[PDB]
C-alpha cells in the first residue's frame, strides 16, 4: 500500500515499529509478522521470567542473544529476528513491547471492519436496533462494521455515535440547549 | 511455537549466565558516577534504606524509580 505507515512518530518505539512495518510491508508479508509480535505481547503479560528478562538491563548482549534463540528461532519472520538481533546491539530490547503494540495498532486501523458504539436514553429495542442498524448501513452503505450499545448517558431520546475518531451528535439534549440560548439571544 | 516456552526461557536463563541470586534483596550496579550509583533489581527496598555494596562501602536508597535505584554513596566512589 505504497510501504507507508498510517502515521510517522519520532518516538523510539515509533520509529522502529514504522520502520517495521515499511520493511515488513515492503517484501510480501505484514500478517505474518502481525502474529509474531502478537504472540509477544501476550507472552510479556502471561510469563512472568520473559518481562523480568526484557526489562532486566544488567544483562549482556550475548547473553539477551542466547536467551531470545532458546526461545525460538524460527517461526518468526526474518524481519523480527533481525529486529531483535538490532534491539539487542541497541540495547532497546526493553521497549521490545512498545513496539509491538504500537505495531498491531497501525495493523488494526488497516483493517477495515470497525467497531460503532451509540449511546441513548431510553433502552434499544431490538426492533429499534434494526432500524438503527438500516440507518447506519444506507450511511456508510460500503463497509461492514459491528455495533455496540451503551445506555447510561443524562440526555434523552438521542443518540450519539461514536465510530473509531467520528463522533455525530443526534441528542435533543443538544437541541434543548440551542434553543434556550439562541431564545435568550433574540435582542427583542 | 509454544506458549509454554517460560520454562525453556527459565531454564537457559539460570544456565547461561552465573548470577540472578535472589533479586528481591540483590541488585547489581548500573552506573556509578558523581556520587551517584544507578542500581538494578534492588526490589523491596526503603527510601532510606542503608545498603551495602561488595567492597564493604555503604549508600542510602534515595531514589526509587520505576527500572533502577538511585542510591547516594558515603564515601568515595
Amino acid at each position: 500500500p505504497g510501504d507507508k505507515p498510517p502515521a510517522i512518530e519520532d518516538s523510539i518505539h515509533g520509529k522502529y515499529a514504522g520502520v517495521l512495518f515499511s520493511s515488513a510491508s515492503s517484501n510480501k508479508s505484514l500478517n505474518k509478522v502481525a502474529e509474531d509480535m502478537k504472540y509477544f505481547n501476550q507472552l510479556y503479560k502471561e510469563s512472568e521470567v520473559f518481562k523480568s528478562f526484557l526489562n532486566n538491563v544488567s544483562l549482556k548482549r550475548n547473553q539477551q542473544r542466547d536467551i531470545i534463540s532458546a526461545l525460538g528461532k524460527t517461526n518468526f519472520n526474518p524481519a523480527t529476528n533481525n529486529l531483535l538481533e538490532t534491539l539487542i546491539e541497541n540495547k532497546r530490547l526493553d521497549s521490545l513491547p512498545k513496539i509491538a503494540e504500537k505495531y498491531m495498532d497501525y495493523y488494526r486501523i488497516l483493517n477495515k471492519q470497525e467497531s460503532i458504539t451509540i449511546i441513548s436514553a431510553q433502552e434499544l429495542t431490538a426492533a429499534e436496533k434494526q432500524k438503527v442498524e438500516q440507518g447506519l448501513k444506507k450511511g456508510n452503505a460500503n463497509v461492514q462494521f459491528t455495533v455496540v450499545y451503551q445506555v447510561d448517558p443524562a440526555i434523552l431520546g438521542g443518540l450519539q455515535m461514536y465510530s473509531g475518531n467520528n463522533f455525530l451528535d443526534c441528542s435533543l439534549l443538544s437541541r434543548v440547549n440551542k434553543l434556550k440560548t439562541e431564545i435568550a439571544k433574540i435582542s427583542f | 511455537l509454544s506458549t509454554g516456552e517460560a520454562s525453556v526461557v527459565l531454564a537457559e536463563k539460570i544456565k547461561g549466565i552465573t548470577q540472578q541470586n535472589d533479586i528481591t534483596e540483590y541488585g547489581t550496579v548500573i552506573s556509578i558516577g558523581d556520587g551517584i550509583a544507578r542500581v538494578f533489581g534492588l526490589t523491596k527496598v526503603q527510601a532510606g534504606e542503608m545498603v551495602e555494596f561488595k567492597s564493604g562501602i555503604r549508600g542510602m536508597a534515595l531514589n526509587l524509580e520505576t527500572d533502577n535505584v538511585g542510591v547516594v554513596v558515603l564515601g568515595n566512589d
